[PDB]
């Protein structure tokens, strides 16, 4: 019927002055643009159909051609920034915003999707969609007593569009826009659908990836507790965006980081630091390094939750990048920790793994390791046990590693390397 | 990550 | 010592 139409035939039918013939050609185009592979987006654009599709968006009398052109334009806008730009250049943004108020829910949902594709292109298209006034109508669609009264697909699409309105930086979404959507995003973050929960966590992760003022707007909304609950989830698609948002919040103030700790976050890291997904281990280890850069009571919280042996494990065996984050966590712990905490680290077995990572090619990981070694040695001086730490480093072979670091390409590496060798390994 | 844009069907 | 994305 309308399958496998030539763009020429689609152009012939759309250029008819027969609304029904245009609907047939607009549906044939949607099918071409909805096929499994190689949607001829460029061919559709060059035929000059985007303007016709945007004009069809306004056919209140022909809701079919409104839905057909919505889908075609959605899939065009799904492509490169060039093709999205073509859709936006056709005056599609205001037309889709108008369709958001359609009584046909599939037409409304298609407009939601199209706006999601536009806004997801980048920060400029995101702010342009916002300026055209899409937040009010989009949030009006979710103004129900129970979101469970909404179609699973409808809800998922609205959440994914809202996540795209909270995504992208340079600049971050307008503060007013984030404050107008944050309340509805918190309700979707408490929804029961795994896809709505992951997209909501990804929206919250986008909002928390910026200055401490942004982190505060989200933390003030009181989402950290549900984020920690979603951090425990069995779905990696939900645990991934949850850990990122928690990590983003622990990049902020020590009070924002203490809000995470109070919510029970540290109790999930035993699993996140042993998680089979390398990306989860890395991000958890980077959240731990930012937690050990905090106050001493916060380091003591880390210690009380048994997380130091887990950092030792990660430093002993884990993806190099995870190990680099772990070396950072150790250097932060030892820079800000009490002498009692620093000694707890060496009792947990941090010396051998740390000294074994000194044989790494990365120069920055060696500088970070040498930094922690010096901080622990400084704590050892306070106890008069530096000799025992020197004996521990010489036994694990790390003394040889430092000795060789004295000929390293970097100045700081051999500079700090020679200092410790002529400070705790000299007569 | 990779869902910035979505194509229907 | 806090490092951001
Ligand atoms: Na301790
Ligand atoms: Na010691």
């Amino acid at each position: 019927g309308t399958v496998n139409w030539s763009v020429e035939d689609i152009v012939k039918g759309i250029n008819s002055n027969n609304l029904e013939s245009q609907l047939q050609a607009t549906q044939a185009a949607r099918k071409l643009l909805s096929r499994e592979k190689q949607p001829p987006i460029d061919n559709i654009i060059r035929a000059g159909l985007i303007p016709k599709f945007v004009s069809f968006l306004g056919k209140t009398d022909c809701s079919p051609i409104q839905f057909e052109s919505a889908w075609a334009l959605t899939n065009i806008a799904s492509g490169t920034s060039e093709q999205t730009k073509a859709v936006v250049d056709g005056g599609a943004i205001p037309a889709f915003i108008s369709l958001l108020a359609s009584p046909h829910a599939h037409i409304s949902e298609q407009a939601v999707w199209a706006l999601g594709n536009i806004a997801g292109d980048g920060s400029a298209f995101r702010d342009l969609v916002i300026k055209h006034g899409a937040i009010d109508p989009l949030l009006a669609l979710l103004a129900v007593p129970d979101l469970s009264t909404l179609a699973c697909g409808y809800l998922r699409n609205l959440t994914w569009t809202l996540s795209n309105l909270c995504r992208n930086k340079n600049p971050a979404p307008p503060l007013d826009a984030v404050e107008q959507i944050l309340p509805t995003l918190v309700r979707l973050l408490h929804h029961n659908d795994p896809e709505v929960l992951a997209d909501s966590c990804w929206a919250i992760s986008y909002l928390t990836d910026g200055p401490n003022e942004r982190i505060e707007m989200v933390v003030k909304k009181g989402v950290v507790p549900q984020l920690v609950k979603l951090l425990g989830a069995t779905e990696l698609p939900i645990v991934t965006p949850a850990l990122r948002a928690i990590g983003n919040i622990v990049t902020g103030t020590d009070e924002q980081t203490q809000k995470v700790i109070d919510a029970g976050a540290l109790a999930v890291f035993p699993s996140l630091l042993t998680n089979p997904k390398t990306n989860i281990q890395k991000e958890a280890t980077w959240t731990m390094s930012n937690i050990t850069a905090g106050r001493q009571d916060q380091i003591q919280q880390v210690v009380n939750h048994g997380l130091v042996p887990f950092l030792v494990g990660v430093l002993s065996k884990a993806d190099f990048k995870t190990q680099k984050e772990a070396a950072w966590a150790i250097t932060n712990y030892t820079s800000g920790g009490t002498v009692e905490q620093i000694v707890y680290l060496v009792h947990c077995g941090i010396i051998e793994p740390l000294m074994n990572l000194l044989s790494a090619k990365d120069t920055k990981i060696i500088q970070v390791i040498l930094d922690a070694i010096s901080n622990i040695f400084q704590a050892a001086e306070k106890l008069g046990e530096t000799e025992k730490l020197s004996i521990m480093i010489e036994e694990c072979g790390g003394l040889d590693k430092i000795e060789a670091l004295q000929r390293h390409e970097n100045e700081s590496v051999y500079k700090a390397s020679l200092n410790l060798i002529e400070k705790y390994f000299s007569v | 990550p990779g869902g910035f844009k979505r194509r229907r069907l």
